[PDB]
């Protein structure tokens, strides 16, 4: 199908600017026109902007009027979003999307079809706060049987949790995110297995944090 | 197929009567039987053992209507075959089917109390008809032209 | 009418005016919209439904 | 390629590629026949299909 | 032989109709054949007939082949006296949505 790389992800000053690029290609991007739609952390969807075919029409939310800007490339296939004045109603998603919409922001050839093109990108995380980026912790937890390893101080949200080199898919329980009166992050991740399997086999968590360069494993049993 | 273009073909009857006829099939106020149709019967009290093979050298399929004789008693298997029980085998390259006659009496019909089980074999360009028997055989006497036509049939009194 | 306006090409109905201050051409979009929609949902009714015969 | 099914399931000696094998369509050449001792098949077609199936 | 799965099995069998009497003598030291294939709720008895067929790959004789259901639980039976192609095993057969087709396309 469609393959699309999103760029400009990461976390921004308050009051500061942010630079998002959405580059699709294996469909005609010349004939559709974009939206940018953001999802705060939580909960909730909040369009933000479209752009026509061509460049023609744009248009932009209420809630950043004024105060943002979209962009468009069509020889380099190339979706952009700029934003500046942020506060932390805007840390969020920002998902580049081909939403159905009023006819005129498409081209005169796909006015018609059966099959109404649509695709979403997935979501470019922006955080607005004091940027103290720093390496988590983890610490491995345990004693049917239940075993986990709990991963805590970390600001950048973007964390992924592997088992044993990505093998265990059964059972496995990661947890939302957290934040407290600080700015810190936790998150543990955990998985049952029944009592006889101490011996048997013994497991090992990855925690796999990108945007602090952070690769931690460890190992998983009881005390 | 939509026609009856026959072609008689002169098989190797040697050692049997051929033209065998009948007091039911009346034609032309003699004895006869089915036109296209030869009832072999005994020669000298001996019906040998027949093999006889046609080819089909022509460029259409060539359709073979043949029979086999169920008597209504056993000495008239006797008179007429000098022999207990008949085994008929059709065959080509590509098909065979072989046929038994079961003697026993039957209602009468036209005073005949025996009957004809009549059967049909489809030879393909290039393929060899084979006949096999040793009695109550009625031995076809050529071939129809069967066609891919247009034609059919319809039950119907109308004028 | 007595025609189709071939000029038009960000739409399919249109008005076009002639007053003192010159003439001009600009087309309806509720009207194509409305007009688009259900031949998409013929479309998508007609184009790839088609069920399985195996055997 | 040069079998037809029945050949392949009486295993016809150059018909042995497709000994156990499973389908979903089988693909019967124009070009195949049999190069094994001879025979045929009251109901054909009704083996055949019953065997596709 | 019995049936002690779960599923039909298909046996594969025939007879073998010889061109000459003495063939078929020197095949089966018997005149003629009777072959009986039977089970719980079926038979078929298939009689050789021998006798000269047109000569394929220089052979004047053919094999009729038969095929036979077996259920679960049934119990296949086979008798016969000479001309007897034995199955050496079964097939399984399923409810499955596997189709054939003719074609000379590649
Ligand atoms: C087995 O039984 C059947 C009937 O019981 C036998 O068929 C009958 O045979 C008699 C004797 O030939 C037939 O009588 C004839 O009727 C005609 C009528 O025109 C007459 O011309 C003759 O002088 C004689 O009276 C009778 O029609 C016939 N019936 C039927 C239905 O065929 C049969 O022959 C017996 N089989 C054996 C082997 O004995
Ligand atoms: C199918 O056609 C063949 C071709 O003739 C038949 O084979 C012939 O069968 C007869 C008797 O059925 C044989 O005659 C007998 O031969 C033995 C051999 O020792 C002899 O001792 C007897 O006195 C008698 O002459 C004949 O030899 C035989 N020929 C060949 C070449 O095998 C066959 O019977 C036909 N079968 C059917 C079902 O029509
Ligand atoms: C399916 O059947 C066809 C036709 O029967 C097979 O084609 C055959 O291919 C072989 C190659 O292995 C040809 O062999 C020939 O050998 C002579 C020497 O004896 C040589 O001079 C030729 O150049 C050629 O190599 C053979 O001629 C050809 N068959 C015919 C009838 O022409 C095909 O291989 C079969 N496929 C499978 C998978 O069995
Ligand atoms: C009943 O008659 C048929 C045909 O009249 C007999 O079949 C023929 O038998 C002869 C003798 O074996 C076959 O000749 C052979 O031809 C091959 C060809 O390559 C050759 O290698 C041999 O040296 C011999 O000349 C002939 O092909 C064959 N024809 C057919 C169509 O099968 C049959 O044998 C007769 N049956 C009896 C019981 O006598
Ligand atoms: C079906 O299968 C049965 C099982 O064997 C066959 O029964 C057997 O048949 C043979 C001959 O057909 C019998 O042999 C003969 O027995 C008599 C008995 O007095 C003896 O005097 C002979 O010297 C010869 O040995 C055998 O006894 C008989 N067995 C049983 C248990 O009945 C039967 O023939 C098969 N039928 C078919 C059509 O396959
Ligand atoms: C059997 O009857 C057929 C016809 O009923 C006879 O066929 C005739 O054969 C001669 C050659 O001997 C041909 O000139 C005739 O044209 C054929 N007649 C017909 C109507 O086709 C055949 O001769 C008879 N054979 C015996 C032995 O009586």
């Amino acid at each position: 199908q469609v393959q699309l790389l999103e760029s400009g992800g990461g976390v921004v000053q308050p009051g500061r600017s942010l630079r998002l690029s959405c580059a699709a290609s294996g469909f005609t991007f010349s004939n559709y026109g974009m939206h940018w739609v953001r999802q705060a952390p939580g909960k909730g969807l909040e369009w933000v902007a479209i752009i026509s075919f061509d460049g023609s029409k744009k248009y932009y939310a209420n809630s950043v009027k004024g105060r943002s800007t979209i962009s468009r490339d069509n020889s380099k296939n190339t979706l952009s979003l700029q934003m500046n004045s942020l506060g932390p109603e805007d840390t969020a998603l920002y998902y580049c999307a081909k939403l159905p919409s009023p006819y005129y922001f498409d081209s005169r050839f796909v006015w018609v079809a059966a099959s109404a093109f649509h695709f979403w990108g997935q979501g470019i995380l922006v955080t607005v706060s004091s940027a103290s980026t720093k390496g988590p912790s983890v610490f491995p937890l345990a004693p049917t049987a239940a075993l986990g390893c709990l991963v805590k101080d970390y600001f950048p949200e973007p964390v992924t949790v592997s088992w044993n080199s990505g093998a265990l898919t059964s059972g496995v329980h990661t947890f939302p995110a957290v934040l407290q009166s600080s700015g810190l992050y936790s998150l543990s991740s955990v998985v049952t297995v029944p009592s006889s399997s101490l011996g048997t086999q013994t497991y090992i968590c990855n925690v796999n944090h990108k945007p602090s360069n952070t690769k931690v494993d460890k190992r998983v049993e009881p005390k | 197929s939509g026609t009856l273009e026959f072609n008689n073909e002169s098989f190797n009857w040697t050692g049997v009567t051929q033209n065998g006829t009948s007091s039911a099939c009346i034609r032309r106020s003699n004895n006869s039987f089915f036109s296209r149709l030869n009832w072999l019967t005994h020669l000298n009290f001996k019906y040998p053992a027949l093999n006889v093979t046609m080819p089909n050298n022509e460029q259409f399929d060539k359709l073979y209507i043949w029979g086999v004789h169920h008597p209504g008693t056993d000495k008239d298997q006797i008179f007429l075959y000098a022999q207990s029980s008949g085994r008929i085998t059709v065959s080509t390259k590509r098909s065979q089917q072989a046929v038994i006659p079961n003697i026993g009496s039957r209602p009468r019909i036209r005073n005949i109390p025996s009957r004809i089980s009549i059967y049909w074999t489809i030879v393909k360009p290039g393929d060899i008809l084979l006949i096999n028997s040793t009695g109550n055989l009625i031995a076809p006497r050529g071939y129809f032209k069967i066609r891919s036509g247009k034609s059919s049939i319809m039950r119907s009194d109308a004028p | 009418i007595e025609n189709g306006w071939e000029g038009m090409v960000d739409g399919w109905y249109g008005f076009r005016h002639q007053n003192s201050e010159g003439r001009g051409q600009a087309a309806d979009l509720k009207s194509t919209q409305a007009a688009i929609d259900q031949i998409n949902g013929k479309l998508n009714r007609l184009i790839g439904k088609t069920n399985e015969k195996f055997h | 390629e040069n079998c037809t099914l029945i050949d392949a399931l009486l295993g016809d000696p150059q018909c042995d590629g497709f000994q156990n094998k499973k389908w979903d369509l089988f693909v019967e050449r124009s070009k195949a026949y049999s190069n094994c001792y001879p025979y045929d098949v009251p109901d054909y077609a009704s083996l055949r299909s019953l065997v596709a199936s």
